[PDB]
């Protein structure tokens, strides 16, 4: 019955303001307290604010005092959290929750919108292979991989040759290097027989830029195989 | 004012698991304490409220308590299964400054896979990346169920720790991990040492593999 | 015909610890939606009534108490917690079908020096029963000869005053606690919450 929809997810720079919305449907919008809770990636939840039945009494957390404003309107059945002076610590996935009664739990929640303040310019970087020589040709688990270094957006899903010589891609997520640098990498477990059969050409399918250049792998045939 | 929780917990299915929610300062019996259960990626949902009553639809295998002795309140999760392996947070309105304080965070894990010694696999740099100054140091270890991955970096002459960083352990298909390593390199100092070894102490072997700096 | 709650919460002069005033009210329509939806309280621990489910049940009488204690004494007024003020001024039974409510009023009872009528009961030569008040100024005799005067021999005035100044810590600020007491007598329920 109770259902909440959010809208306004995007990506801005430190300084640019945003607007987040949350429309309620299935009850009275003038009989329950409203609140906002954000969730840092991998961390725990964080309380933000709590608005009164009409909008008179409002209380904000001291971490964002002043630069955050919560508002509601009964004539539209939609919640609003418009803020300003967005900074680095505002990178999280905000939610939308209503309060049964003030000294009580938060009954219903929302889907969630990712709002981050990542920097960097839009660039399609070069992908460098791993060149399996020392402990990847025959020692232990034979495998090889590449690396997409420092891409701006986050749609990257590194496949292998667009599915041409793939033998099992064990991909691990990326990480934030300095402020906006994501060095995503993936390593395929070669059975050590394709090293002299077909030379891998690591390639991705990045949408914004053109990361379509298949970069040749370096089979160390002179060293081991 | 803050609420503290254990970082994680692990136990075999068949019995009850407990999670601590210790009040930092002030009384614990001020207002009501309510727990939340959040599946990874999904939206959090209320699993208990007022520490006594249970929300409609929640299974009867959840009945928390409140210990007024040392300002704590633990959750009693009976019937441990693989379908309950998720995060659990506590929450309780506390303070005269009109502020809601959530919990720390507890990653409850169950016994899923057996134990296996993580093999050491180091990967040397490549050729085309070595144009002016560009390379990487991957010390990805694999074949290990426990998530307490612990590695080390000693370049055969010194325990190098500058720019220490690790990658993200990815949950494999059959409940495994693929925790890799990403250490900082020397752009204009490739003649630092003629070898680069990577140690590891993740509950097992501790051998290290050496590679040439740029070959 | 709403139930009168302004005289209990939005009052001017409150009682003392040793003499907690009663405010029995009935034959009314008590709307409880003004207590749990008012962001002005510190504790709202309703014991076994599920405060969300109170606008459907009907009771017979609502006893509202009102006294003044300090910050480090609010948590002592509850079933399962005892201490200094546990058996001297007020003692609650271990059923407490009401709702303990309190708020920090540090702007009316925190003047220079402060009012000296707030006298908590000190050591008494007796015990305490649930819902039992005892307004007595008899000097405490520890076992020696009774003075029967003004601190004659080993006598102590049991009404120790409170030090209320606008410079103390939070654990010693004048609070105001109201503890409702619902009941169900052998009579038709005359007060409800529609
Ligand atoms: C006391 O006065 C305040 C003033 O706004 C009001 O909000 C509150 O409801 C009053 N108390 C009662 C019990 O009505």
């Amino acid at each position: 019955e109770v259902q909440l929809v959010q809208s306004g997810g995007g990506l801005v720079q430190p300084g640019g303001s945003l607007r987040l919305s949350c429309a309620a449907s299935g009850f009275t919008f003038s009989s329950y307290w409203m609140s906002w809770v954000r969730q840092a990636p991998g961390k725990g939840l964080e309380w933000v604010a709590n608005i009164n039945q009409d909008g008179g009494e409002k209380y904000y957390v001291d971490s964002v005092k002043g630069r955050f404003t919560i508002s509601r309107d009964n004539a539209k059945n939609s919640l609003f959290l418009q803020m300003n002076s967005v900074r680095a610590e505002d990178t999280a996935v905000y939610f939308c929750a209503r309060v049964w009664y003030y000294y009580g739990p938060r009954d219903y929640w929302g889907q969630g919108t990712l709002v981050t303040v990542s920097s960097a310019s839009t660039k399609g970087p070069s992908v460098f292979p791993l060149a399996p020589s020392s402990k990847s040709t025959s020692g232990g688990t034979a495998a090889l991989g590449c690396l997409v270094k420092d891409y701006f957006p986050e749609p990257v899903t590194v496949s292998w040759n667009s599915g041409a010589l793939t033998s099992g891609v064990h991909t691990f997520p990326a990480v934030l290097q300095s402020s906006g640098l994501y060095s995503l990498s993936s390593v395929v477990t070669v059975p050590s027989s394709s090293l002299g059969t077909q030379t891998y050409i690591c390639n991705v399918n990045h949408k914004p830029s053109n990361t379509k250049v298949d970069k040749r792998v370096e089979p160390k045939s002179c060293d081991k195989t | 004012i803050v609420m503290t929780q254990p970082h994680s917990v692990s136990e075999s299915p068949g019995k009850t698991v407990t999670i601590s929610c210790t009040r930092s300062s002030g009384s614990i019996a001020s207002n009501y304490v309510q727990w939340y259960q959040q599946r990874p990626g999904s939206s959090p949902t209320t699993v208990i409220y007022e520490d006594n009553q249970r929300p409609s639809g929640v299974p009867d295998r959840f009945s928390g308590s409140i210990d007024s002795s040392s300002n704590s309140a633990s959750l009693t999760i009976s019937g441990l299964k693989t379908e309950d392996e998720a995060d659990y947070y506590c929450q309780s309105y506390d303070g005269s400054n009109h502020n809601v304080v959530f919990g720390g965070g507890t990653e409850l894990t169950v016994l899923s896979q057996p134990k296996a010694a993580p093999s050491v696999t180091l990967f040397p740099p490549s050729s085309e990346e070595l144009q002016a100054n560009k390379a990487t140091l991957v010390c990805l270890i694999s074949d290990f169920y426990p998530g307490a991955v612990t590695v080390a970096w000693k370049a055969d002459s010194s325990p190098v720790k500058a720019g220490v960083e690790t990658t993200t352990p990815s949950k494999q298909s059959n409940n495994k991990y693929a925790a890799s390593s990403y250490l900082s390199l020397t752009p204009e100092q490739w003649k630092s040492h003629r070898s680069y070894s990577c140690q590891v102490t993740h509950e097992g072997s501790t051998v290290e593999k050496t590679v040439a700096p740029t070959e | 015909n709403l139930c009168p709650f302004g005289e209990v919460f939005n009052a001017t002069r409150f009682a003392s610890v040793y003499a907690w005033n009663r405010k029995r009210i009935s034959n009314c329509v008590a709307d409880y939606s003004v207590l749990y939806n008012s962001a002005s309280f510190s504790t709202f621990k309703c014991y076994g009534v599920s405060p969300t489910k109170l606008n459907d049940l009907c009771f017979t009488n609502v006893y509202a108490d009102s006294f003044v204690i300090r910050g480090d004494e609010v948590r002592q007024i509850a079933p399962g917690q005892t201490g200094k003020i546990a058996d001297y001024n007020y003692k609650l039974p271990d059923d407490f079908t009401g709702c303990v409510i309190a708020w920090n009023s540090n702007n009316l009872d925190s003047k220079v020096g402060g009012n000296y009528n707030y006298l908590y009961r000190l050591f008494r030569k007796s015990n305490l029963k649930p819902f039992e008040r005892d307004i007595s100024t008899e000097i405490y005799q520890a076992g020696s000869t009774p003075c029967n005067g003004v601190e004659g021999f080993n006598c102590y005035f049991p009404l120790q005053s409170y030090g209320f100044q606008p410079t103390n810590g939070v654990g010693y600020q004048p609070y105001r606690v109201v503890v409702l007491s619902f009941e169900l007598l052998h009579a038709p329920a005359t007060v409800c919450g529609p």
